């Protein structure tokens, strides 16, 4: 039968320091036991700031980054162009999540 | 007949410019800005002396940082009031954070000319603009203390101070001599009651008429009776004396 | 656009109105007048056959009296093809309501629901308004005979006799007249006829242009009956009440 | 009586739809706009009011395409005219679509046509304030045709719309006099730019904008192209040499 | 009150003026037709005119081929008259597909006179101003004609006219089957009921006709088609040897 | 005449005008003028913020649509709401779709289709507010003006509103200057002022009362007000 | 587009009168004459074909309809707007019965059907009345034979003979000095050729009137046997000959 | 499932309820109320599916005190328990049936005459003189078919029934943390607040 | 389908429908309401244009939305009937959610609102009905007396009255009505009630039905003579004078 799922590899990681934080992730990209190729970042700028990652099924992933990218657009023409802070993003991004419950986005993401 | 989104020879829409009428034959609201806060004040005009004047509610609470006054045929800012406290709770909701002024204003102009009886871009289901206007006032972190006028026609403006009603043009030109980039909270109180007291038939006691006011520190809060009537006994006394 | 068109015939006159309604009853008072008069043991239903022929087949027809339930009959003034399009929703309401509680639906629950109905093309939609009037005969084990009306407002009342159509002050007058509390289905019979026979707009009021009907708790039964006389039954009692 | 004239499907006591003729008013109001069916092809051009120094020179473009095959001018409402080919190209997506091959011209023409006349059968809607010449090559060759607010069309051999149809069409009938064997898409191109410059008279006080296009089985391949550049000055002169 | 005259409502007499008004329309193109059966074929006649010199002659009709079998001549506004045609074509290719048969000229005059009523009862649509000719050779009925007009009236004819002049035309048909005592055209050819038709024509009209004049049609078993030029004028020459 | 014609957009005058669309053009002119002109470079649009006492502010008149894209309105400010707003979405969409920028021409194609709309069928009303839409795409700078019978033009330069004309006829005097102004936003910017003022009369532009809005070759769509555009008056 | 016509067109003047419903019989009343007479074993309906040009092939039009097996209607007043009524009614009596109880409609019932169609075009949106009188004959198992009088108002009453249209109170005059309840089938159609005759004013034969009876099964013209409860339609239109036929003992 | 029974004696109906609520491995609860009362003088009893259960008696009852305020009047308990029925018969072919099991109890002050009604989540309604949901019947109706008797007391049918809970806790493997009793009769509805030890 | 704005602004800023919708209300029976200090009470006039009706089933005027809730009103009946209906079904709606029966002022909010939606919403004109509310909150002994009209306001009064003549009975409920010393007793203020009722009714003890609501669901309507009682003993009160 048709599964709308994949598992695309790789691994990020997230440290959160006093006045700074990093986000890292493997540029590989894979499919089974193959590459499919060996530089495809997965780790971006959003703006105001901030960085996101949704790993796990590509495809998704490239879905829920594209969608908060365009959350922040929004952000600025619906609130005279106010800074989204981090922690106004991370709710903004449960629901994005929580709008496909029943057909989830299959990423484990981090800002 | 004609319809109800027809606009006029002069380029305006007859339903809206009839609208701003029914809201001059309104109680007179009064809204004054300063960088202490906002204070908004309303005539509450009973019918009759067995109407009991506190259940008179032409000022409300919209969110904590949020509040309005109201003007002209009130039922018709129920459903308005309503938009605006969902909107507000929403976008808390959706942001984790608190609504701006100007856009909770926005989101209630949003309804504004959603109305006639088949109009093509949507489905504006309001068979006529409301017949009231609104004094909106909040504090936010980007733009402060700010008071906005929210017309039927959509349309919405910043001002220091503003009045609505039917003693509007006579209180707006006191607001204009009076306003200054300078004024305390306490004097915004005083001038509202003043200005109000000018324009009302009746004599302005703590029974038909009716404070409030909007700070960072405690947000939206409607000064009780009490409160109120220690206020005008303070204006008499500045006024006799001199 | 349409708008050009519209009668709107759902909105207030100046002095607070329904036009559609006031003229709904203008028409409706020119129907055959029909009456309704509750005694202690029954109901009667009298009414006047508007315009007849030599050549109308009155065995086969009915144009005031119907049967809405058992328990239930109403009689008809106004526009016969509008009176058949409430009778017969009235008709399946009754029929819900028993097959929901297993019980007859009482008298005033489906006089409101029908009342209902007509209030609704006065408030809206933009149709006009049914041009009928009704008067209810009904029995039910909570309140036993009852008789009520209905007009084209969706205004309902109870009364102990009462008539609509044409010439009701009169009749509701001579009614007022000669009612009393303590009447029997026969002293009522009689009171109908008369009624009918002095409002009348004809020469005489023969059995051809009447429909009588009564609604009995039959003594030697227990229950409730109704009985929609026929061409010959009301040329009887047209004899003996001295109609000849 | 009166006021036949206020709403779209009201027939006069004439036979009549006022409000498709007043439409009609709107588009000899409008810029004049041509076309010329040469032996292979079909030329297509306008005039296009400058009214002042600011407009952008060769950018506010007025002819538009259909799919690949199709060149489409109207004078009118110019909003009216993009309206309609937004739906002939819905109706060409469509066509190609079920069928494969692209919409021949007739066909085309008909789509446009049972369009507008389609708003001159409600009062709902408002006729369309523009009359169009579109056209195009296919398996059949080249047809030229010019579709009115009524919805009516035929098929042309020259064809003009606007304040100077009557130039226009003058010029036109000159030419289908003096080429019985048919005109060719090289001396279309000229002629048409002659057509719009004298017709121009009738607007004289305002400077203008010519714009041609073409579609040849030979010159084309039988695809919509703007006549642009070196072939476009060529024409442009042509003219400014036979209007002196 | 007057508006009883805009929508297709009554008037106190009991009269829908948009219907009259839509019969109006039907001769705002100064066309006249006929129709005449055949011992087995149908044929419809029909002026031709071309003000215009800039317009291509062979794009101006008011014939049509709704189906394999079915001919149609419209009096009225070409708009409308294609309006008409569309939809006799969709709803002669469904019915076929639904029933299995051809749909037979009569029943299609009749599903597009019910459309018609339509027009005539409800307020938001106007009426077609046309008159629809259906023509063809039924395989029960054999040679038909049956026509419908704006009121949503249609009827079968012998023979039949319609246009400005459509009395002079009928009153001329008329007087001929008075005298031939049969109901059509006994000419085992569908050319010489052609001539018949266009002679009859001339006679009633009195006027001439070339062969860019005239539009003709023919409905024969399994088929309606209509002439070209070159066809009609042999028609036209025929008749000019017999006069 | 016109009063039995002009009852709605769905009606043709006898002389084939749309008077409802009219009606709607006069709610520009009655609206505070804004101006927009273009070099090769830079696209800048200069408007004339408006109040309503001294105790209120100048309404905001120019709009960001886009990183490349935005304009200037005149008139009924809800209707530029909704205008822009659908204009945001269609840019928004090109990007989204297609990872590609919207081409100015092509959003005044979208402009003038929505705004047709609404002056053929019964019910709504025609917009009631003018539009000057600047942006520079793959085709340089480019200047657009939207008029709510549906029209929409490219421009070197223009204005709309009360009085606009002044302004209108300098620019076309100006043109051969200001079109030249290619790698200086600053003077294409003093330009747009020059030619604004030319339709002053009240008053005199202040801080808190003029409004500008520049795009260019390498400027992202931005907008100036008050100090901001302290420096051009 | 869209209907948005969706107010009354029918609404109720000062004097309680409903204009169109009397324009729509004002129009019946321009129609020409039609009747029905109802004898002891049968019912007969006609009216006269009044041809419109005498090119037209007046069978290809006819005024007499088969609802069902048993039941004929005739009509005076707008001819379109009865065709159409004949279609509804013919699916009706399927739709609304046949398909439920497995038997065509008592007469009674299909006729308030069709008056109920006809009342909702008085009160619905966007519509006029139909402008037509119907006579609706039939005969079913447990009333027997009955004759129905529909009206533009939706209202309809029995009769046991009646005439609408052009002549009707001539006619209507005529049949109440003939009509008995002791007529037999045979009686009626005399009667109804010589009431009709009166309201003809050209030719009067099998060609120009047309006439249905609704009376003994008609066997020959069910299509099978086989099934001894059917023994075919009671509905029967006469010939022309059939009726030239009586024309001569008239 | 929970112990849902139904006395229905001389002027009276005893109702019977469970009081555990278990949720798994745990007993969450040992003092529910599985009862609605739906009017003055008829009370409903209740045991199924975990939320549906509870929605359903207060949709029901909602609807039955609409009725009493509409008509000022109180439905039979024949009248009620048809209503319910119909409710349940509707539930049953749609979407997600409500899994509920009912025992309406009342007095009809017009018949003056107790009345108990057994209706299954199926909509199968019964009358009987006594009746159980679930497995309670079938260790219950030997000793009701043998000492009932349709003369009792209200004091009669107590004894019975504490015979009868006896039996349940004697056999069955649950503990359903004994029951809640409710009597219906003339003057309303009670609750035998002493059973733990009657 | 039907959405024609009947309800629409005219050049002086008024919603005639709105307005001519209270000129229905003027012409409806009169009603009144005057709370006491542990009790409200609502009074009703009845008409007389015929009468030989059959009062045991024609409906009375004041309507129980809950136990401890009612509502009468001056209007159009039919138009009555459709808000007693909503109220009484958010009535029950209300406790089914929030498990508390309805404050007076939540049901009274409730009613006007749907009352305000009928004044712009297209294909609908408003109620020609204007109702007096009144009841005690859920265990509260503080009497609650509300209004509303065709235009969707409402609020709260110590006595008002609406229908004909309601300015008359109003004058007299306003010099005769003491906030200061509410009719401290259920007779003292059914007595009030009727007295400010023969201003207007002239002579009906048929023609007159007052109903007492006291806190905890108690509501009870009297009966002819417990009423003509009153009048009697009013009567005489002018008389002695």
């Amino acid at each position: 039968q048709f599964n709308p799922y994949g598992d695309n590899g790789g691994t990020i990681l997230g440290i959160a320091g006093e006045d700074f934080a990093v986000l890292a992730g493997d540029t590989r990209n894979i499919t089974d036991y193959s590459i499919n190729s060996r530089y495809e970042p997965k780790v971006f700028d959003c703006g105001d700031n901030i960085v996101m990652s949704a790993n796990g099924f590509a495809a998704d992933g490239d879905a829920l980054v594209k969608r908060f990218k365009n959350s922040v657009k929004w952000y600025h023409f619906d609130h005279n162009d106010k800074k989204l802070s981090i922690n106004s993003a991370a709710r903004n991004i449960q629901h994005l999540l929580y709008g496909k419950r029943f057909f989830p986005y299959y990423v484990h993401t981090i800002i | 007949d004609r319809g109800v989104s027809t606009f006029s020879p002069e380029g305006r829409l007859f339903q809206v410019e009839y609208s701003l009428e029914a809201i001059k034959l309104g109680s007179t609201a009064i809204g004054i800005a300063t960088k202490e806060g906002v204070v908004l004040g309303v005539e509450k005009r009973a019918t009759s002396p067995l109407l009991e004047s506190d259940s008179i509610e032409k000022i409300v609470e919209i969110d904590r940082h949020i509040g309005c006054a109201m003007s002209g045929l009130t039922a018709d800012a129920r459903s308005m009031i309503e938009h605006a406290r969902t909107a507000a709770v929403t976008h808390n909701l959706y942001y984790d954070e608190d609504i701006n002024v100007e856009s909770l204003t926005q989101s209630v102009c949003d309804l504004a000319l959603r109305f006639g009886e088949g109009a093509s871009g949507e489905e504006r289901l309001m068979s006529r603009p409301f017949g009231v206007a609104l004094l909106i006032a909040g504090h936010d972190a980007d733009d402060g203390y700010q008071l906005f006028h929210a017309e039927p026609s959509g349309t919405f403006y910043r001002y220091n101070a503003k009045a609505i009603g039917s003693g509007s043009e006579g209180a707006q030109a006191e607001l204009l001599n009076e306003w200054h980039s300078s004024l305390t909270l306490k004097e915004a109180e005083l001038l509202v009651l003043k200005i109000l007291k000018q324009v009302m038939e009746e004599k302005l006691d703590e029974n038909n008429a009716q404070l409030s006011c909007i700070t960072k520190q405690d947000g939206f809060k409607i000064y009780d009776n009490e409160k109120t009537a220690e206020l005008i006994k303070e204006l008499k006394e500045k006024e006799a004396a001199e | 656009g349409s708008r050009r068109y519209d009668s709107r015939t759902t909105i207030f006159s100046p002095e607070g109105r329904l036009y559609q309604v006031e003229y709904a009853l203008e028409s409706i008072s020119h129907a055959g007048t029909a009456i309704g008069i509750m005694a202690s043991d029954g109901i009667v239903l009298a009414a006047e056959r508007k315009v007849t022929s030599t050549l109308l087949e009155q065995d086969t027809s009915t144009e005031k009296l119907y049967k809405l339930n058992d328990k239930i009959a109403v009689a008809v003034a106004g526009l016969t093809a509008d009176a058949e399009i409430l009778i017969n929703t009235a008709r399946i309401h009754a029929q819900n309501y028993l097959k929901t509680y297993n019980e007859d639906i009482p008298v005033e629950i489906l006089v409101r629901r029908l009342s209902d109905i007509k209030q609704g093309y006065t408030q809206h939609g933009g149709l006009r308004p049914f041009g009928v009037s009704f008067i209810y005969a009904g029995y039910d084990d909570r309140y036993g005979y009852q008789l009520y009306t209905s007009n084209p407002s969706g205004n309902y009342t109870g009364w102990k006799a009462i008539s609509v159509g044409a010439n009701t002050s009169a009749a509701q007058t001579l009614l007022q007249m000669d009612y009393k509390d303590d009447m029997k289905v026969d002293d009522a019979i009689e009171l109908a006829l008369k009624t009918l026979s002095k409002t009348t707009d004809s020469s005489a009021l023969t059995y051809d242009r009447l429909e009588f009907a009564t609604i009995r708790k039959g003594a030697n039964d227990g229950e409730v009956y109704q009985k929609i006389f026929k061409p010959q039954e009301i040329k009887d009692i047209l004899v003996k009440t001295g109609i000849t | 009586g009166t006021g036949y004239d206020l709403s779209n499907s009201v027939f006069s006591p004439d036979g009549r739809n006022f409000q498709v003729e007043y439409a009609v008013k709107a588009v000899e109001n409008g810029t004049t706009s041509i076309g010329i069916k040469c032996n292979d092809g079909v030329v297509f051009a306008v005039e296009k009011l400058i009214t002042s120094k600011l407009l952008v020179p060769q950018k506010n473009v007025k002819i538009q395409v259909v799919d690949r095959h199709i060149g489409c001018v109207y004078s009118g409402l110019i909003p009216d005219g993009r309206h309609l080919v937004n739906r002939g190209r819905e109706e060409a997506a469509s066509f190609k679509k079920l069928y494969k091959t692209p919409i021949p011209i007739p066909a085309f023409a008909d789509r446009l046509g049972q369009y507008v006349q389609a708003h001159t059968l409600y009062n709902s809607v408002r006729p369309f304030g523009v009359s169009t010449i579109f056209g195009g090559v296919d398996k059949n060759g080249a047809h030229l045709y010019m579709l009115e607010p009524s919805g009516s069309y035929w098929g042309y051999k020259g064809a003009a719309t606007g304040k100077g149809r009557q130039s226009a069409k003058a010029e036109l009938e000159k030419l289908v006099d003096h080429h019985p064997e048919g005109l060719s898409a090289r001396e279309a191109v000229k002629q048409a730019a002659k057509i719009i410059y004298l017709a121009h008279e009738d607007n004289k006080e305002k400077d203008f904008e010519l714009e041609i296009s073409w579609c040849s089985l030979s010159e084309t391949n039988g695809l919509h192209k703007f006549v642009k550049g070196d072939l476009l000055q060529e024409a442009i002169d042509f003219a400014q040499k036979e209007i002196n | 009150a007057g508006y009883d005259r805009h929508i297709t409502i009554f008037s106190p007499e009991g009269r829908l003026y948009q219907v009259e008004y839509a019969f109006k329309a039907t001769n705002q193109t100064n066309i006249n037709s006929l129709a005449v059966r055949g011992k087995d074929c149908t044929v419809v006649i029909s002026q031709k005119k071309v003000p215009d010199k800039l317009l291509d002659p062979t794009t101006v009709s008011y014939i049509f081929c709704i189906s394999r079998t079915i001919g149609m001549v419209v009096n009225g506004p070409i708009p409308d008259a294609r309006n008409a045609a569309l939809r006799a074509k969709a709803e002669a290719a469904e019915f076929r597909y639904k029933y299995g048969y051809d749909m037979p000229c009569d029943v299609l005059a009749k599903r597009m006179a019910n459309l018609s009523q339509i027009y005539t009862q409800r307020a938001y649509m106007r009426p077609l101003g046309v008159i629809l000719t259906f023509v063809s050779v039924d395989e029960e009925l054999g040679p038909s004609i049956y026509k419908t007009d704006p009121a949503g009236y249609y009827v079968g004819y012998k023979a039949t006219a319609t246009g400005p002049k459509q009395q002079e035309i009928t009153t001329n048909l008329e007087n001929h089957f008075k005298k031939s005592k049969i109901d059509h055209i006994n000419e085992e050819s569908w050319e010489k009921v052609v001539e018949f038709a266009i002679t009859h024509m001339i006679d009633a009209l009195g006027t001439e006709f070339s062969k860019n004049d005239l539009e003709v049609g023919v409905a024969t078993k399994d088929k309606f088609f209509t002439l070209s030029a070159e066809n009609i004028e042999e028609r036209l020459v025929a008749i000019a040897e017999q006069d | 005449f016109r009063n039995n014609y002009d009852g709605d957009t769905v009606t043709f005058s006898p002389t084939g005008r749309l008077f409802q669309v009219e009606y709607a053009l006069e709610a520009i002119k009655q609206g505070s003028v804004t101006v927009g002109l273009r070099s090769n470079t830079h696209a800048v649009l200069v408007a004339l913020k408006r109040n309503a006492d001294e105790l209120s502010s100048y309404q905001k008149k120019i709009i960001k649509c886009d990183e490349h894209m935005g304009l200037s309105l005149a008139g009924l400010a809800p209707d530029a709401r909704v205008l822009s707003n659908y204009l945001r979405q269609q840019c928004n969409y090109s990007s989204l779709v297609f990872n590609r920028k919207l081409a100015v021409e092509r959003a005044g194609h979208l402009l003038c289709d929505k705004a047709q709309k609404n002056t053929q069928s019964y019910g709504g009303r025609p917009y009631g507010v003018g539009l000057l839409i600047i942006g520079y795409d793959k085709s340089g700078a480019h200047l657009l003006e939207f008029q709510p019978s549906g029209n929409v033009t490219e421009l070197y330069g223009t204005a709309i509103g009360a009085r606009s004309q002044g302004a209108k006829t300098y620019l076309e005097r100006t043109l051969d200057t200001f079109i030249k102004i290619d790698g200086n936003p600053d003077e294409l910017i003093k330009a747009g002022v020059e030619a604004i003022s030319q339709s002053l009369r009240d008053e005199s532009l202040t801080v808190d009362n003029l409004s500008i809005a520049i795009v260019g070759k390498d400027t992202p769509f931005t907008i100036y007000d008050g100090e901001a555009v302290a420096k051009y008056i | 587009m869209t209907d948005r016509y969706s107010f009354s067109l029918t609404t109720f003047s000062p004097s309680g009168k409903l204009g169109q419903i009397d324009y729509a019989l004002t129009a019946v009343k321009q129609g020409v004459t039609s009747l029905g007479i109802k004898a002891t074993n049968g019912v007969v309906i006609a009216t006269e074909k009044k041809s419109s040009s005498p090119l037209a092939m007046s069978e290809t039009l006819s005024k007499v309809s088969l609802l069902t097996p048993d039941i004929g209607a005739v009509y005076s007043g707008m001819g379109p707007d009865y065709r159409v009524l004949v279609d509804k009614s013919r699916k009706v009596a399927h739709t609304s019965y046949k398909r439920i109880y497995g038997e065509y409609p008592p007469t009674k019932l299909l006729v308030s059907e069709v008056a109920k169609i006809m009342q909702e075009a008085t009160q619905s949106g966007g519509v006029r009345p139909f402008g037509v009188s119907l006579l609706i004959a039939g005969h079913d198992e447990f009333n027997g034979f009955s004759l129905y009088q529909v009206d533009p108002s939706g209202s309809y009453f029995p009769w046991k003979a009646t005439a609408i249209g052009k002549g009707s109170v001539a006619a209507k005059t005529f049949l109440e000095k003939r009509w008995n309840d002791e007529l037999e089938l045979e009686d009626a159609i005399h009667i109804a050729l010589l009431t009709l005759k009166e309201s003809v004013e050209g030719e009067f034969n099998g060609d120009t009137i047309e006439l249905a009876i609704i009376g003994d099964e008609n066997p020959d013209l069910l299509g099978y046997t086989g099934i001894p409860t059917d023994k075919g339609p009671r509905f029967r239109k006469l010939t022309s000959q059939e009726i030239n036929d009586r024309l001569e003992a008239l | 499932m929970d112990i849902i029974l139904g006395i229905r004696v001389q002027d009276s109906v005893i109702l019977a309820s469970s009081k555990a609520v278990t949720r798994g491995i745990s007993v969450l609860k040992d003092s529910d109320d599985k009862t609605r009362q739906l009017s003055p003088h008829t009370l409903m009893s209740f045991a199924g599916e975990a939320g549906d259960t509870v929605q359903f008696a207060e949709y029901i009852q909602a609807n039955i005190q609409l009725y009493s305020i509409r008509e000022d009047y109180e439905l039979s308990p024949q009248a009620v328990s048809s209503f319910v029925r119909q409710e349940l018969a509707k539930s049953i072919r749609s979407r997600r049936p409500y899994q509920v099991n009912v025992l309406i109890g009342g007095y009809d002050k017009k018949k003056n005459k107790p009345e108990l009604y057994q209706i299954d989540y199926l909509g199968t309604k019964v009358e009987l003189p006594y009746g159980a949901h679930g497995y309670s019947g079938f260790y219950t109706f030997s000793l009701l078919d043998h000492h009932y008797r349709p003369d009792m007391t209200t004091e009669e049918g107590l004894d019975l029934l504490k015979l009868c809970v006896q039996e349940l806790e004697k056999r069955m493997p649950m503990d359903f943390k004994g029951v809640i009793v409710k009597i219906v009769d003339k003057d309303g509805i009670r609750q035998v607040d002493d059973f733990q030890a009657q | 389908g039907y959405d024609r704005a009947l309800s629409i602004f005219s050049p002086d800023g008024h919603i005639f429908q709105v307005e001519y919708a209270l000129e229905a209300v003027k012409r409806g029976t009169c009603a009144v309401g005057v709370k006491g200090k542990n009790c409200v009470v609502l009074g009703c006039e009845r008409r007389s244009t015929l009468k030989l009706q059959d009062t045991r089933i024609t409906p009375s005027k004041v309507s129980k939305i809950d136990s401890h809730v009612v509502l009468s009103f001056s209007g159009l009946n039919a138009d009555s009937r459709i808000l007693i209906e909503k109220a009484r079904v958010e009535a029950q709606s209300h406790r089914l959610t929030l498990e508390d029966p309805v404050t007076v002022e939540y049901l009274t909010r409730y009613v006007a609102g749907v009352q305000q939606r009928y004044t712009q919403s297209g294909g609908v004109r408003p109620f020609g009905v204007s109702t007096l509310i009144a009841g005690f909150d859920p265990r509260d002994d503080e009497p609650k007396l509300y209004q509303t009209e065709p235009s969707g306001i409402y609020s709260s009064w110590s006595a008002q009255t609406i229908g004909r003549n309601s300015k008359t009975v109003r004058e007299f409920l306003e010099k005769n009505y003491d906030r200061k010393e509410p009719p401290a007793t259920v007779e003292e203020c059914v007595k009030l009630t009727v007295r400010s009722l023969l201003e207007v009714v002239q002579t009906g003890a048929k023609n007159i039905e007052i109903t007492v609501v006291k806190p905890d669901s108690d509501i009870v309507a009297l009966s002819s003579e417990e009423i003509n009682q009153y009048v009697t003993q009013i009567e005489q009160e002018k008389q002695e004078q």
